[PDB]
């Protein structure tokens, strides 16, 4: 909750980069709060981010850095999903239970339940992994979630 | 993919395309109503003990406490073929599913034991010889529910289990019960037949016991007024052997007295139809029913009834059986009298005190066909003689008295002769056949609560309590072997419990009836002389006995005591009870009928080796030995409405009966256990998104770890050797915590991918930054250098 | 600067008509005129008075290299706008670079955006940045 100086300084060149892709002034849009954390590694919900001060759309606030350091560290005791919590939840629409999924169902998953995503958001993180649908039209969604854990740059 | 499932089982699919509205066991429940029981609603708001919600129907806005709602089952669970299943089940939970059927043509519904039978009132394709093939040696759970399961697995039950069986079937009046218990005779019949019959004789032997058994009443147009108990005998390799019936309280007051709208016995329009003339005269009748006054005082007709055919059909009912044309005459002509005795008249002399009659046409044309003399007749109907120690007396008549032992005279001579009609029924049917096991199949008036309520009440009510404890006690075994079964045990008692109690209080040594019967035999005794004892020996002592409270329903008739049966407070009247018990008859005008001439009439009047109430107390611990010896099976028949229309639901109504069913009273019994129960397999694939990072990557292992995992309480549940016994409610808490942790680690997966995208794109933000910079950097030099005095002037020296 | 510098002692030498080896109100004031409008009082002091004390050609050079110091070569602002045209099309789209320019980095404002795009290569929707590199450095028009 408390942050070292070590922390405070990525922040701030976060910030920095953000706040200059939307005009320098020393002030970021609301909207841009989940993107700027996101950014530091945590992996902040929609709701998390509403429940902190960011807003639906570009234009209507804009918060200064001196109001950002209680937002971030709000942000960082949220709950971050676990490898665990998501095979299991895509273990319940795995029939079979031999790891598969129709890439359909994903697609349906991704966009259809929680917060979902947008068509664009999704269709851009397949071509990023490599999600490779098997020749008669499934997956594996153990790969999928290790990647997707993994991150772009992979050690 | 069948016809012959039309009106069996719905649709899978098209039930899965009930994709309209989504559900919320959040937003989503019961609420109280007036008109249609409960109604669909969504809560809005909350203050304390004050919920508000909106209908869904006319989306308007109303008030109700949080204890009034009651839970709503997801749509997964529409048209439920077994309702013990359900997550939520309760009173509007049941309401709802059978509603939800029957509207959609299905009249078979299970709930536990019990099998739901509402009265389509319109005949269906689902009696078929095709459909019967088809349930055939299925259990109950692998095809839709239906009456020929219940009784093809009693049968099943019966070779295997070597035991004998027992289906009873009770509800209101117009339910259904009578055309079910047909139908589970029919299918014996064609599923275990020898290779006229018997199978036929069984069939013939309705018609007959319809005569005079039956009468048409504001609620049904063919309502058997006794109760039945019939026993199929079966043989060492499961065919039909033999059969026999018994009977209950026979409705005798009727036989005299019509209310409006209703009619006597079928019997006494039929030999007044006229469709066998020949007879017209050895009975002594004019084709006209209206001419009597014993079957004239309500209405005379019956749409769906053409007594002229029936008469005819009945007729040949008797041939079928065997019988006589000596008996079958003497029965049509014990019948005809008692429209003769009804028309008897009496002189009342000017200002005094004895009568005398006025004419002998009607009562010689009695004598004639009992067989007696008219004048003995008259003479010890007018002034009696009794049977006084050592010296009988002169009894004298006045007017009204003779009235009233003529009518007694009929009642008494029809229930004779009835039970007689019954006793040669089964001289019949008995073919002296070795008998291995039985089955038998209870039809009796299910419990019953009016506006006025008296001693016929308390009879009929007083039996389902009977009937009521032995269910309890087949429930308390089963669920015993059970959880022994399982490893888990059992803690506790028996559901024969506050039955007993009010049991006792009428059945016992000192108790009402035992009252009435003491109370009986004295002369001078008062309605308030039996009111007195059985206050003195029970109010202020008895628990389930009580005084008069504020009206439940409107028009709540008198009363004098509160009864508490296991369906309710319900309110009785001993106005009468003293005549109503005992029945007064002519002492000597027996001993005429003793020596008359017809051999019935003559068998009807012997001697033996007495009572009512003491009659029906003695026939029902009969039943009851007999049922404590059998496995039983129950089918339970819901009227849907007050206007024999198909597809038209009454929701208060279906309520009551559910009330006084047994239905409400078998949840509540099993809610004592663990009712819900699910084996360690699907445990573990539906709540292992409950508790992931406990999860090692057994069965009943992991089930151990999901529980312990979210701290359940160890009431709430127990374990054991196949499957996780649970408590009522709680998988239904299960399933909303395992509503929202799906949701948030989806929503957690989205939230890391979105994190994954800007990541990556970070280094192109980082760049493009200093690429814009440039840009504008650059962009405004060239738009400042162009414009400073001295460079746009110093690139006019170069020109050289 | 190579030729750069190397220039500036060819350019130093013509603004100067006198040779006094430096560029006075005068040498300035009549090479101009060699040409035209010779401007108002305001605009030659203005001028020179942006040197501190006379003109020693280290004084042009600084405050000549001075004004540019800070811009970047062709090759170099024509990688820049290559940034935003992943597809290596050789243009952008203008909306795009007008956005670009008017509420990102250091917002341009109304003004600096008409004196942009006034002559901007601008066909059938597409902003074609490498001529407009040419345009701003001189290699073109
Ligand atoms: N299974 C059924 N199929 C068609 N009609 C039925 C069925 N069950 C009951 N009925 C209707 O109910 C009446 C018979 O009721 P019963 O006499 O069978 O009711 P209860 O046994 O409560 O007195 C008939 O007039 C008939 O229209
Ligand atoms: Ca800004
Ligand atoms: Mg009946
Ligand atoms: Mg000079």
């Amino acid at each position: 909750p408390k942050l070292s100086q070590d922390e405070i300084d990525d922040l701030k060149e976060v910030f920095e980069l953000f706040d200059f892709w939307d005009g320098r002034d020393g002030a970021v849009d609301a909207f841009k709060i989940g993107d700027v954390c996101r950014c530091l590694g945590i992996n902040p919900r929609n709701e998390d981010v509403f429940a902190v001060g960011g807003t639906h759309k570009m234009g209507e606030k804009s918060l200064p850095f001196e109001e950002f350091l209680p937002a971030y560290e709000g942000l960082m005791d949220c709950e971050q999903g676990t490898y665990a919590d998501y095979m299991e939840a895509f273990k319940t629409f795995d029939r079979e239970g031999q790891g598969f999924i129709s890439g359909a169902e994903l697609r349906h998953v991704l966009s259809g339940l929680g917060e979902r995503l947008s068509d664009e958001e999704v269709d851009e993180i397949i071509n990023l992994t490599d999600l490779q649908e098997d020749l008669e039209g499934n997956v594996k969604y153990e790969e999928f979630v290790k990647k997707v854990m993994t991150g772009p740059y992979p050690d | 993919n069948d016809p012959d499932f039309q009106y069996l089982a719905v649709d899978r699919k098209k039930m899965m395309k009930e994709q309209t509205a989504p559900f919320d066991g959040k937003k989503n429940c019961w609420v109280p109503d007036p008109k249609e029981g409960f109604a669909s609603a969504e809560i809005q708001s909350s203050k304390g003990e004050e919920i508000t919600v909106k209908i869904v129907s006319d989306n308007s806005t109303r008030t109700v406490k949080k204890d009034d709602i009651q839970q709503m089952n997801p749509p997964k669970f529409e048209k439920l073929e077994d309702m013990a299943n359900m997550t939520y089940l309760n009173e509007a939970s049941v309401l709802n599913n059978l509603r939800g059927r029957y509207t959609a043509g299905l009249i078979y519904t299970y709930s536990g034991l019990f099998c739901i039978a509402v009265n389509p009132y319109r005949r269906l394709p689902i009696y078929t010889d095709s459909v019967i093939a088809k349930y055939r040696g299925k259990r109950k759970t692998e095809i839709p529910p239906h009456l020929f399961s219940v009784a093809d697995n009693a049968y099943q039950n019966m070779v295997t289990d070597r035991e004998n069986q027992s289906c009873l079937i009770t509800g209101e009046s117009g339910a259904g019960k009578t055309e079910s218990t047909k139908k589970v005779i029919m299918y014996f019949a064609r599923v275990a037949a020898n290779l006229s019959n018997l199978e036929d004789q069984i069939i013939e032997a309705n018609p007959v016991l319809e005569a005079f058994g039956n009468a048409k009443t504001v609620r049904n147009n063919n309502s058997s007024r006794f109760g039945k108990f019939i026993r199929i005998h079966f043989g060492p390799t499961g065919k039909i052997a033999g059969a026999d019936i018994e009977t209950y309280l026979l409705e005798k007051s009727r036989v005299t007295y019509q209310q409006s709208a209703e009619r006597n016995y079928h019997i006494f329009y039929q030999i007044c139809s006229n469709a066998i003339p020949e007879l017209n005269e050895v009975m002594l009748i004019t084709p006209d029913s209206g001419l009597y006054s014993f079957i004239n005082q309500g209405c005379l007709t019956v749409d769906n009834i053409d007594d002229v055919e029936e008469f005819k059909l009945c007729d040949e009912a008797f041939d079928i059986l065997g019988f006589t044309k000596e008996e079958k005459t003497s029965m049509f002509k014990c019948t005809a009298s008692i429209l003769h005795m009804g028309e008897m008249k009496f002189k009342q002399r000017p200002r005094e005190e004895q009568a005398e009659s006025d004419g002998t046409a009607e009562a010689e044309k009695v004598a004639f066909l009992c067989g007696i003399n008219a004048g003995d007749l008259l003479k010890a109907l007018l002034k009696p003689k009794v049977k006084v120690g050592t010296e009988m007396v002169t009894k004298g008549q006045n007017l009204q008295q003779v009235i009233n032992s003529v009518g007694a005279l009929s009642k008494s001579l029809y229930d004779r002769m009835f039970n007689w009609l019954v006793k040669r029924v089964n001289r019949t049917l008995d073919t002296k056949a070795k008998r291995n096991y039985y089955i038998g199949v209870l039809d009796i008036a299910g419990f019953e609560i009016f506006d006025f309520n008296s001693f016929e009440q308390l009879c009929i009510n007083y039996t389902n309590e009977r009937l009521q404890q032995f269910f309890n006690h087949h429930m308390f075994v089963l669920e015993q072997e059970e959880y022994k079964k399982e490893g888990i045990q059992w803690e506790f008692i028996d559901f024969g419990m506050d039955l007993q109690m009010c049991i006792d209080l009428i059945e016992k040594p000192m108790g009402i009836l035992s009252i009435l019967e003491e109370e009986c035999m004295f002369p001078k005794a008062d309605d308030k002389s039996f009111q007195d004892y059985s206050y003195q020996n029970h109010i202020g002592k008895n628990r389930m006995f009580t005084k008069p409270g504020k009206p439940t329903r409107p028009n709540q008739g008198h009363a004098h005591f509160e009864l508490h049966h296991y369906a309710g407070n319900v309110p009785y009247s001993i106005a009468g009870w003293l005549d109503k018990n005992k029945d007064p008859i002519n002492e000597n005008v027996v001993s005429l009928l003793a020596v008359s001439k017809e051999p019935l009439v003559a068998e009807l009047f012997r001697a033996p080796d007495q009572t009512i109430s003491a009659v029906h107390r003695e026939s029902l611990n009969k039943l009851m030995c007999n049922l404590r010896r059998t496995n039983p099976h129950f089918v339970r028949c819901i009227i849907p409405n007050l206007e024999k229309d198909p597809g038209l639901v009454d929701a208060e109504l279906v309520l009551h009966q559910l009330q006084c069913n047994g239905v409400l009273e078998g949840i509540r019994i099993c809610r004592k256990g663990f009712p819900s129960r699910l084996i360690y397999s699907e445990f573990k694939q539906r709540y292992s998104i409950l508790a992931p990072n406990a999860i090692p990557q057994d069965g009943k292992t992991v089930s151990e770890k999901i529980l312990t995992g979210l701290q359940m309480d160890p009431s709430e549940y127990r374990l054991g050797t196949t499957k996780v016994f649970f408590k009522a409610g709680v998988l239904g808490n299960l399933e909303e915590m395992r509503d929202e942790r799906l949701s948030k680690i989806i929503s957690m997966f989205q939230a890391h991918i979105r994190g994954y995208l800007i990541r990556k794109a970070y280094k192109k933000l980082q760049d493009q930054r200093i690429g814009l910079s440039v840009i504008q950097r650059n962009i405004r030099k060239w738009l400042v250098l162009r414009n400073w005095q001295w460079w746009k002037l110093y690139a006019k020296v170069k020109p050289l | 600067p190579q030729k750069q510098i190397q220039e500036m002692k060819e350019a130093f030498t013509m603004i100067d008509q006198n040779r006094d080896g430096f560029i006075d109100i005068n040498d300035l004031k009549e090479m101009f005129s060699s040409l035209g409008r010779t401007p108002d009082d305001k605009e030659l002091t203005a001028m020179l008075k942006e040197a501190p004390g006379p003109l020693n050609f280290t004084m042009f050079l600084s405050i000549f290299s001075d004004k540019l110091s800070g811009t970047d070569s062709e090759e170099t602002i024509r990688n820049a706008f290559g940034m935003f045209d992943e597809l290596d099309t050789k243009k952008l789209n203008i909306e795009y670079i007008k956005d670009l320019l008017e509420n990102m980095g250091d917002n341009f404002n109304k003004d600096e955006m008409r004196m942009t795009f006034k002559e901007a290569p601008v066909e059938g929707g597409k902003f074609d940045y490498v001529r407009f590199v040419a345009m701003i450095k001189g290699s073109g028009d």
